[PDB]
């Protein structure tokens, strides 16, 4: 059953920015947020561990309305995400879609966090339970 | 996708490859197109 | 027993199953009996019935 | 007449991982469009069958907003005075950490905003 | 009569070259003489 929580869902699109990879190797493609009780009895006697992976601490990039946007922003009311390249490239193909410069620029700095990965058959799936982490001790219910 | 000249740079992974729009049709705009259509140009 | 409400639903399957993940019940988990749902509150039930 | 009136707290790291993308700086904005262009390929079927055209798919999506909310925290006379600055501003330094506490109110409710809409896009598994 | 002699000029023009293209085929609004405005929109905020 627990493989079928995975692998019945289609992936959407990749980005070379989002580097969620295991320590020295394999990338991550799952999340699986459960409660602490269900996290407990599952990994105790059903699954395996390959923990403490490497992900980005830097929060993901920046969109600013700079001179490419800002001119188009107030004067016409038009806004284009990253008008720099898609203005440049579409000026150059004018002098001779497939826009593969969606997001692959720098691959910013990663660090090392306490992360729990499991091997659900094929996939390297992340798994964390979070009540004591960020839902603890408030008047907000857990989802 | 709506602005087609924006999608000339895809800037991301078309990655799932599952039967689109036979799913939830949750999209605010989507066009199931054959090989060509005049509105593309 | 409602002639309108079952007839009011659509039938495109893509939107059918995802409403089951988050539907609004007619019940209330903040009352001593099943008081019919107060018009200002949300419930976020599952409800396959 | 005793100390130990102190607890500490922060929450990051996984607070970017599940989020799984970010655009910062939304300005005064009205509509956000993202359009999708996919191409279902065809298979040359043989014989007395209808001819499968090269098909095309173009759709658009729109954003939602769902803005978040923040706490109010300010009494009187901390903004004024009557000079005891290592105590009078240490009330304000603790008041600044109260602002740092409601800075935690953005990192924590971040995942809450996801797990609202993450259950929204989910059918039951047996369906 | 002042004279019978005149000094006119030749045409002016504007063609979608620099970023006016990008603001037309991705955005909708295409500002006439954009780049002189677009720089100065990045100039006024530091004065």
């Amino acid at each position: 059953w627990l493989v079928d929580l995975t692998t019945a869902t289609q992936p959407s699109v990749a980005v070379p920015r989002l580097t969620h990879a295991d320590t020295r190797g394999r990338p991550v493609d799952g999340v699986l947020v459960t409660t602490a009780a269900i996290k407990q009895r599952l990994l105790q006697s059903f699954l395996k561990v390959e923990d403490t992976e490497a992900d980005v601490p830097v929060t993901y990039g920046e969109m600013v309305l700079n001179g490419a946007n800002l001119v188009t922003a107030l004067v016409m009311g038009k806004a284009v995400r990253s008008l720099d390249d898609v203005g440049r490239h579409l000026l150059d193909m004018q002098e001779e879609n497939r826009e593969t410069l969606d997001e692959l620029e720098s691959a910013p700095q990663t660090t090392r966090v306490r992360a729990d990965l499991v091997a659900i058959g094929d996939r390297l799936v992340f798994l964390e339970a979070l009540e004591k982490r960020i839902y603890a001790a408030t008047n907000v219910p857990y989802p | 996708g709506y602005r087609y000249a924006a999608a000339m740079v895809p800037t991301g992974s078309i990655l799932s490859t599952i039967e689109v729009a036979s799913h939830r049709r949750l999209f605010d705009f989507f066009a199931a197109v054959r090989s060509d259509e005049n509105s593309l140009y | 027993f409602t002639a309108a409400d079952i007839t009011a639903k659509h039938r495109c399957l893509e939107r059918l199953i995802v409403e089951t993940g988050s539907a609004v019940s007619t019940a209330t988990a903040a009352s001593d009996v099943q008081f019919k749902r107060p018009p200002g509150c949300r419930e976020l039930v599952e409800d396959p019935c | 007449c005793n100390t130990l009136s102190l607890v500490r707290f922060l929450e990051l790291g996984l607070s970017v991982a599940c989020v799984c993308t970010k655009f910062p700086e939304l300005a005064y904005m009205n509509e956000g469009r993202v359009q999708f262009e996919v191409h279902q390929p065809l298979i040359a079927r043989d014989g007395p069958h209808p001819v499968e055209q090269p098909v095309h798919n173009y759709m658009t999506k729109v954003i939602d907003r769902r803005a978040l909310n923040a706490a109010f925290s300010l009494a009187t006379e901390a903004i004024a005075l009557l000079i005891s600055l290592h105590r009078q501003l240490r009330a304000i330094q603790q008041l600044a950490r109260n602002v740092q506490a409601v800075l935690g109110a953005f990192e924590r409710g971040t995942a809450d905003q996801m797990l609202h809409v993450l259950l929204e896009k989910a059918p039951p598994l047996a369906l």
